[PDB]
C-alpha cells in the first residue's frame, strides 16, 4: 500500500515547490478513500483523480485497476497518450531522500541541532534583511545623485550661454569705450566676466566631485549586488534544511 | 527625473535665514543679490533691477514688468517661473541662481504643464523626449476620453458641473436591512435643518419628522410645508412656494462638503445610514444654489501641444507561419556576481499566459561569470500559430553554486519580461537590446512572470540582446471575423436538455473559490459543456482555466462564447482582471460588466486593486485605463483617490512611465481640482522636508529641542501659507483650515510620527466636528494598512446587509509616497496600555473606566457597543492574520467602540520566519475584555453576553466564508504590487485554512471554535441546529 511515490496528507503549497522547475514526467499522489495525482506537463502541475468504487480505482469509468499501486505501474511503462497528453510517468519524487536531511536518530540530538539551525537562520536572515536595506538606499541615492548629474549640465549650460551672451554684447562696447578713453569702465565689465568665469570652474569642480562619488557609490552597490546574491542560495537552503528537522519532530510525536 | 527629495536646495534641507542667490540678466552681467528664504519673486524682481543699474551697460536693460525669473530645478528642467507670487524657498530650485529672460511661447500652455509637472512630480517635456511609439500614441489617443467627459460635464450646466465637484455620496442599493429599518419610527426620520438666516446671519434650527425614502426635493418640499403651518396658506400657493425653494436651494451635510444635489432616497446616503446605525439625529443645511455655482468655476480642456503636432512616422497573417517558435539568446553586458562564489550563469527563458507557463521552460547552455556569451537558438514546444494574443517571454540571468555537488542551488540575479505581440498587433521581430530590472525582494523563483514588461529606464543595468525570426513579411494577429470562421469549422467537424447529475456538478464547481483544485477531468468536463455553461455565467472564470491557451482551435472557439456571454456581477468581473486572466476579450468583457453594473459606491471601494491592476496590462492603451479615467474625470470622489493611488508609486520605476502618463491625462482634463490637488502636493512636500530634518539633522537630539524647533518652523510665512486653506487627502469632503500648532506635537510611537491639528474652517463645524487631526507618518510603508482597513470595511458592509450591527471602525489611511503616509485620528480613543495606566492594574480597570464614562441609561448602549465590535474584529483578525496583538495596539472609545490600530502585517507571515504551520488568533479575548461583554462578572463565559457574543461571531465568521471568492479575488488583484506580505498565490491560501473552504459549511463552524477554544483556553462550545446545514 506505502510507496515512495505515494506521500499521504500534503498541502497544495508543498506540491507545488517539489514540481517546481521539472522535467515533464515528475508526478506524485495524495490523499484528497480517492486520491490524487499531480503530472507534470508544459510546465503546469495537472491534478488528474483516481476515483474509488467497491474496491476499483483509476481515472474515468470503466475503472479496470485493483489497486492504486497497480495504476501507477500501468501508466509507468505504458503512455497516457485517458486525455490527449502525450506524456507518461517517469521521475517519481521520492520520500527516503528528505530523510538524509535529518541524518540523527534520536528525538534529543534533532531538536538539538533544530535549535542550532534555527538561531543561524535568525542571524542570516537579519544580516540579509540589513544588506537589503543597504542595496535599497544605495540605488535610491545613485539615483538621487544621478538626476543631480543632470541638474549640473542645464546649469552649467546656462552659465555658458551667460559667458557668450556677455562675449556678444561686450565686442560692439569695448570700442566704444577704448576710443571714448573710459579705461575704469572697461575694468568693469572685465572684473564681471572673470567672476562669471569664476563661479563656472566652481560648479564644473561640484559636478566633478558628484561624479568621483557617484563612481565610488556604484562600486558600492555592484559590491552590495555581489553579496546579495551570494547569501540568498545560503539561506534558502538554511531554511529548507531548518523545516525538514521540523517536520521530523511533528511526524515523530502525540497526533 | 522625478525629483531626489523634498529638500529646498541640493544637499541642503532649509536654506539660512538669508541666502545669496546669482541672478543672470540678459545683457550678460551677473548679480549677487542676498536674498531672504522666504521672499516672493516679484519682491527679489525690484530688487535685482534696483543693484542692476550700478552693475556696467544697464542701458540695454528694459523694465523690470516685462522679464520672468527661469532657473534649474531638481528635476533637471529649465522651469519658468511665470507665478510670480511663489516664495523663493518653495520653488525646488537645484542651485541658489536666477536667470532673467522675457516671456515666450504659449504662456497659458507652459503655466498649465507646469501645474500638471508639479501634480505628477516629474517634468512633462520627458514625455516628449521617450521614442517609443506606444508612448507617444497613448498620449495622443487617450484625449478622447478626457474630452467625452469634460462635454457632459458642462451640458446640463450649472448643476452638472456640481454632479462632478461634489457627487452624492451613496450606498449601492435603496433597500435596508431588517436592523437598519425597526431603528427608525415606523418607516421615519427625525431631522434638524439648521440655517445661517439674514439680515444678522444667525444659525437658526427646526425639527422635522418625514419619510426615510424622501428624495432631496421632497425633504425641502416638507421643511417649506411645517413652516408656512402658522400663516395658514392655500394648496396651491403652498405647492407653487416649495418648487421656487426646491429650484433655488440643496441640501448639505454640517461641518464637511458632501452635497444631496442627484434624486436619490433620504436613507441611501451614507450620512443618513450612518446616523440611521448610531442613533444620531442627522444635521443638514440649506445652502442656497446661487452660493454654490458662483464658488464652482467653468472647466476648460485646452487639447494639448502634442495633439496639433505632424505626426512623425507585406502583412502576413499568425496561422499562414507553418515554423515552429525559437528566440535567440545573443549577449549579456555585465553581471553582478561573485566569481569565488557563482560557478556559471544561464539566461533562464519561458512563454507564459499571464501566469500559467504555455510550454516548458527552454534555458540556454550554461556559460562563466567573465564571458556573458550564447549565441543559441532555443526551440520551445509551442507552433506559432496556437499562440494566443496575450502571449509573453518571460526571461533571467540565473546563478549556479555547485559547491555541495548533490545539490546545486539556482538563483535568479536581473529579470525582464517582453510582450511577443505589440500594441498594433505586430509579432516581434528582428534584434531588441532589453535592460533589466532587479529581482523583488524575498522571490525565490528563478522567472518573474507577474513582473511588468519592457525595458528598464535605468541604462546602468544588465542589457541582453535578443533576435527574433523574421520571415520576409510584417506579421500581424489575425482579426476577429477570421478568428470566428475558424472557430464555426472546430464546431462542425465535432457536429438539447442535459443530465440532472451534470447540471448539479456544474452548479458546485461555480461556487468553489477561485484558488480551489480544478481536476483535469473536471476540465475536460467543462470543456465538453461549454456552450450549457449560458445558463449558469458565474463559472466563466472556472471554464477559462480549463481552455487550453496553448491551441488555436479552443481559443477561437472561446472568443465566439465570450462575444455572446452573459452579463455577470461586478464582484465577479473583477476576478477575471487579476494575473491568471491576460485575454483582451476576457480583459474587454470584464470591463464591459463593470460599466453597465459597478456602481460608483463599489468603485470607490475597490479602488486601491483596480489601480493595481493596471500593472497585470500588457499595454498602456486598453478598455480599464479608459473606463477609470473616464469615470474619475465624472466623479470628483473617484478621481481624487484614483490621483493618490497613482501618485503613491511614482517613485517606483517599473510602474513611473504607465502611471505618469495615466496622471498627465487626468489633471489636464480634472480642471479646478488640479490647482487644490497642487495646493495637497506642495503642504505634504514639506511635511516630508520637515521630518527629514528630524531623523538625520536632529537625530541625536532631546524632545524638548525637537518641539521648539517644529515650532519655530511652523510659524514661519511659507509653512503657514501652504499648510492652511486646503483639502484634506485622507477625505476630500473635509477641509483644512487654520493649524492650532499649540495641539501639534513629534509622537513617542515608531519612526517618530508628526500629530497636526487643523481648525475645521466650516460655518457649521460645530455640529460634526471642530479639530480635524491627522497623524502624518514617513518610515514605515502603510501600504498593508490601507489593505487591511480597506478589507475591514467591507467586512463590516457585507455584516451591515446580512442584518448585523457589528460596527467596525475602518479609520481612513493612504500612502501618498516611497513609505510615507496619512492616518485619521479617532476622536476620544485610548489604548488599553493607557487606560490601565490611570487607574498597578486589575483585570476590572477597563470595565471600571467605561462604567465613569457611561453613566446611567447609556451604560448599556457602552456595553452592547463593546461586544458588537469586538465580535466584529475576533472574526476580522483571525481571518486575515493580522500582527501578533498587545495592549498598546488596542483601543476603545468613550463610548465603547474597541478597534485596531497599527497593523503591519497580514497572512502567515511569520510562518517563513519561525517555520511553524498554525493558524493563530491574534486578537486574544482576555480576561480584561471578557468581564466587559459580561457586566461584571466572576464566570464570563457562563452568561448570556458572552453566548450571544458566541452567535455574533459564528455569523459573521459564515458571512466572509459565504463572500470568500471577493476576498480571495482583492488580494489577487495586489499580488503585482510588489509588497513583501503578499507576492506569490501560497500566501493568499492562509484565508482558505481560516474560512475553511476545503472543509464542509458545518465542519467550518467546528473548526472556528476549536480555533479559539485552544487560544482561551475553553469556553466556546457547539450546538444542535450546526448539523441541518446543506453540506
Ligand atoms: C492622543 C490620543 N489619540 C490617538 C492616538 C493614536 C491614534 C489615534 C488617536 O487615532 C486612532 C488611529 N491611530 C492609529 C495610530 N497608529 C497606527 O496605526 O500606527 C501607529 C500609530 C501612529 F503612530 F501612526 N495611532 C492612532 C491617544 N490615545 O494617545
Ligand atoms: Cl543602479
Amino acid at each position: 500500500q506505502d510507496a515512495e511515490w505515494y506521500w499521504g496528507d500534503i498541502s497544495r503549497e508543498e506540491v507545488n515547490e517539489k514540481l517546481r522547475d521539472t522535467a515533464d514526467g515528475t508526478f506524485l499522489v495524495r490523499d484528497a478513500g480517492d486520491y490524487t495525482l499531480t503530472l507534470r506537463k508544459g510546465g503546469n502541475n495537472k491534478l488528474i483523480k483516481i476515483f474509488h468504487r467497491d474496491g476499483k480505482y483509476g481515472f474515468s469509468d470503466p475503472l479496470t485497476f485493483s489497486s492504486v499501486v497497480e495504476l501507477i505501474n500501468h501508466y509507468r511503462n505504458e503512455s497516457l497518450a485517458n486525455p490527449k497528453l502525450d506524456v507518461k510517468l517517469l521521475y517519481p519524487v521520492s520520500k527516503y531522500q528528505q530523510d538524509q536531511v535529518v541524518k540523527e536518530d534520536n528525538i534529543e540530538a534533532v531538536g538539538k541541532k533544530l535549535h542550532e539551525y534555527n538561531t543561524q537562520f535568525q542571524e542570516k536572515s537579519r544580516e540579509y534583511d540589513r544588506l537589503y536595506e543597504e542595496y535599497t538606499r544605495t540605488s535610491q541615492e545613485i539615483q538621487m545623485k544621478r538626476t543631480a548629474i543632470e541638474a549640473f549640465n542645464e546649469t552649467i549650460k546656462i552659465f555658458e550661454e551667460q559667458c557668450q551672451t556677455q562675449e556678444r554684447y561686450s565686442k560692439e562696447y569695448i570700442e566704444k569705450f577704448k576710443r571714448e578713453g573710459n579705461e575704469k569702465e572697461i575694468q568693469r565689465i572685465m572684473h564681471n566676466y572673470d567672476k562669471l568665469k569664476s563661479r563656472i570652474s566652481e560648479i564644473i569642480d561640484s559636478r566633478r566631485r558628484l561624479e568621483e562619488d557617484l563612481k565610488k557609490q556604484a562600486a558600492e552597490y555592484r559590491e552590495i549586488d555581489k553579496r546579495m546574491n551570494s547569501i540568498k542560495p545560503d539561506l534558502i537552503q538554511l531554511r529548507k534544511t531548518r523545516d525538514q528537522y521540523l517536520m521530523w519532530l511533528t511526524q515523530k510525536g502525540v497526533r | 527625473p522625478p525629483r531626489p527629495s523634498s529638500g529646498e536646495l541640493w544637499g541642503i534641507h532649509l536654506m539660512p535665514p538669508r541666502i545669496l542667490v546669482e541672478c543672470l540678466l540678459p545683457n550678460g552681467m551677473i548679480v549677487t543679490l542676498e536674498c531672504l528664504r522666504e521672499a516672493t519673486l516679484i519682491t527679489i524682481k525690484h530688487e535685482l533691477f534696483k543693484e542692476a543699474r550700478k552693475y556696467p551697460l544697464h542701458q540695454l536693460l528694459q523694465d523690470e514688468s516685462s522679464y520672468i525669473f527661469v532657473s534649474v530645478t531638481q528635476e533637471a528642467e529649465r522651469e519658468e517661473f511665470f507665478d510670480e507670487t511663489r516664495r523663493l524657498c518653495d520653488l525646488r530650485l537645484f542651485q541658489p541662481f536666477l536667470k532673467v529672460i522675457e516671456p515666450v511661447g504659449n504662456r497659458e500652455e507652459k503655466i498649465l504643464n507646469r501645474e500638471i509637472g508639479f501634480a505628477i512630480g516629474m517634468p512633462v517635456c520627458e514625455f516628449d523626449m521617450v521614442k517609443d511609439p506606444e508612448v507617444q500614441d497613448f498620449r495622443r489617443n487617450i484625449l478622447n476620453v478626457c474630452k467625452e467627459a469634460v462635454d457632459l460635464r458642462d451640458l446640463n450646466s450649472p448643476h452638472s458641473r456640481a454632479m462632478y465637484v461634489y457627487p452624492p455620496n451613496v450606498e449601492s442599493s435603496p433597500e435596508l436591512p431588517k436592523h437598519i429599518y425597526n431603528k427608525l419610527d415606523k418607516g421615519q426620520i427625525i431631522v434638524v435643518i439648521w440655517v445661517i438666516v439674514s439680515p444678522n446671519n444667525d444659525k437658526q434650527k427646526y425639527t422635522l419628522k418625514i419619510n426615510h425614502d424622501c428624495v432631496p426635493e421632497q425633504v425641502i418640499a416638507e421643511a417649506i410645508r411645517k413652516k408656512t403651518r402658522s400663516m395658514l396658506l392655500s394648496s396651491e400657493q403652498l405647492k407653487l412656494c416649495v418648487l421656487e425653494y426646491q429650484g433655488k436651494y440643496i441640501l448639505k451635510v454640517c461641518g464637511c462638503d458632501e452635497y444631496f444635489l442627484e434624486k436619490y432616497p433620504l436613507s441611501q446616503y451614507k450620512y443618513i445610514r450612518s446616523c440611521i446605525m448610531l442613533g444620531r439625529m442627522p444635521n443638514l443645511m440649506l445652502m442656497a444654489k446661487e452660493s454654490l455655482y458662483s464658488q464652482l468655476p467653468m472647466d476648460c480642456f485646452t487639447m494639448p501641444s502634442y495633439s496639433r503636432r505632424i505626426s512623425t512616422a507585406s502583412t502576413k497573417s499568425l496561422w499562414v507561419i507553418n515554423s515552429a517558435l525559437r528566440i535567440k539568446i545573443l549577449c549579456a553586458t555585465y553581471v553582478n556576481v561573485n566569481i569565488r562564489d557563482i560557478d556559471k550563469i544561464y539566461v533562464r527563458t519561458g512563454i507564459y499566459h499571464g501566469g500559467e507557463p504555455l510550454c516548458d521552460n527552454v534555458n540556454t547552455q550554461r556559460v562563466p561569470c567573465s564571458n556573458p556569451r550564447w549565441n543559441e537558438w532555443l526551440n520551445y514546444d509551442i507552433y506559432i500559430p496556437d499562440l494566443p494574443r496575450a502571449a509573453r517571454l518571460c526571461l533571467s540571468i540565473c546563478s549556479v553554486k555547485g559547491r555541495k555537488g548533490a545539490k546545486e542551488e539556482h538563483c535568479p540575479l536581473a529579470w525582464g519580461n517582453i510582450n511577443l505581440f505589440d500594441y498594433t498587433d505586430t509579432l516581434v521581430s528582428g534584434k531588441m537590446a532589453l535592460n533589466l530590472w532587479p529581482v523583488p525582494h524575498g522571490l525565490e523563483d528563478l522567472l518573474n512572470p507577474i513582473g511588468v514588461t519592457g525595458s528598464n529606464p535605468n541604462k546602468e543595468t544588465p542589457c541582453l540582446e535578443l533576435e527574433f525570426d523574421w520571415f520576409s513579411s510584417v506579421v500581424k494577429f489575425p482579426d476577429m471575423s477570421v478568428i470566428e470562421e475558424h472557430a464555426n469549422w472546430s464546431v462542425s467537424r465535432e457536429a438539447n436538455e442535459l443530465r440532472e447529475n451534470d447540471k448539479e456538478q456544474l452548479k458546485a464547481i461555480s461556487t468553489r473559490d477561485p484558488l480551489s483544485e480544478i481536476t483535469e477531468q473536471e476540465k475536460d468536463f467543462l470543456w465538453s459543456h461549454r456552450h450549457y455553461c449560458v445558463t449558469i455565467p458565474e463559472i466563466l472564470p472556472k471554464l477559462l482555466l480549463s481552455v487550453k491557451w496553448n491551441s488555436r482551435d479552443e481559443v477561437a472557439q472561446m472568443y465566439c462564447l465570450v462575444k455572446d456571454w452573459p452579463p455577470i456581477k461586478p464582484e465577479q468581473a473583477m476576478e477575471l482582471l487579476d494575473c491568471n486572466y491576460p485575454d483582451p476579450m476576457v480583459r474587454g468583457f470584464a470591463v464591459r460588466c463593470l460599466e453597465k453594473y459597478l456602481t460608483d459606491d463599489k468603485l470607490s471601494q475597490y479602488l486601491i486593486q483596480l489601480v493595481q491592476v493596471l500593472k497585470y496590462e500588457q499595454y498602456l492603451d486598453n478598455l480599464l485605463v479608459r473606463f477609470l479615467l473616464k469615470k474619475a474625470l465624472t466623479n470628483q470622489r473617484i478621481g481624487h483617490f484614483f490621483f493618490w493611488h497613482l501618485k503613491s508609486e511614482m517613485h517606483n520605476k517599473t510602474v513611473s512611465q504607465r502611471f505618469g502618463l495615466l496622471l498627465e491625462s487626468y489633471c489636464r482634463a480634472c480642471g479646478m481640482y488640479l490647482k487644490h490637488l497642487n495646493r495637497q502636493v506642495e503642504a505634504m512636500e514639506k511635511l516630508i522636508n520637515l521630518t527629514d530634518i528630524l531623523k538625520q539633522e536632529k537625530k541625536d537630539e532631546t524632545q524638548k529641542v525637537q518641539m521648539k524647533f517644529l515650532v519655530e518652523q511652523m510659524r514661519r510665512p511659507d509653512f503657514m501659507d501652504a499648510l492652511q486653506g486646503f483639502l484634506s487627502p485622507l477625505n476630500p469632503a473635509h477641509q483644512l483650515g487654520n493649524l492650532r500648532l499649540e495641539e501639534c506635537r513629534i509622537m513617542s510611537s515608531a519612526k517618530r510620527p508628526l500629530w497636526l491639528n487643523w481648525e475645521n474652517p466650516d460655518i457649521m463645524s460645530e455640529l460634526l466636528f471642530q479639530n480635524n487631526e491627522i497623524i502624518f507618518k514617513n518610515g514605515d510603508d502603510l501600504r498593508q494598512d490601507m489593505l487591511t482597513l480597506q478589507i475591514i470595511r467591507i467586512m463590516e458592509n457585507i455584516w451591515q446587509n446580512q442584518g448585523l450591527d457589528l460596527r467596525m471602525l475602518p479609520y481612513g489611511c493612504l500612502s501618498i509616497g516611497d513609505c510615507v503616509g496619512l492616518i485619521e485620528v479617532v476622536r476620544n480613543s485610548h489604548t488599553i496600555m493607557q487606560i490601565q495606566c490611570k487607574g498597578q492594574f486589575n483585570s476590572h480597570t477597563l470595565h471600571q473606566w467605561l462604567k465613569d464614562k457611561n453613566k446611567g441609561e447609556i451604560y448599556d448602549a457602552a456595553i452592547d457597543l463593546f461586544t458588537r465590535s469586538c465580535a466584529g474584529y475576533c472574526v476580522a483578525t483571525f481571518i486575515l492574520g493580522i500582527g501578533d496583538r498587545h495592549n498598546s495596539n488596542i483601543m476603545v472609545k468613550d463610548d465603547g467602540q474597541l478597534f485596531h490600530i497599527d497593523f503591519g502585517h497580514f497572512l502567515d507571515h511569520k510562518k517563513k520566519k519561525f517555520g511553524y504551520k498554525r493558524e493563530r488568533v491574534p486578537f486574544v479575548l482576555t480576561q480584561d475584555f471578557l468581564i466587559v461583554i459580561s457586566k461584571g462578572a466572576q464566570e464570563c463565559t457562563k452568561t448570556r453576553e458572552f453566548e450571544r457574543f458566541q452567535e455574533m461571531c459564528y455569523k459573521a465568521y459564515l458571512a466572509i466564508r459565504q463572500h470568500a471568492n471577493l476576498f480571495i479575488n482583492l488580494f489577487s488583484m495586489m499580488l503585482g504590487s510588489g509588497m513583501p506580505e503578499l507576492q506569490s498565490f501560497d500566501d493568499i491560501a492562509y484565508i482558505r485554512k481560516t474560512l475553511a473552504l476545503d472543509k464542509t459549511e458545518q465542519e467550518a463552524l467546528e473548526y472556528f471554535m476549536k480555533q479559539m477554544n485552544d487560544a482561551h483556553h475553553g469556553g466556546w462550545t457547539t450546538k444542535m441546529d450546526w448539523i441541518f446545514h446543506e453540506i
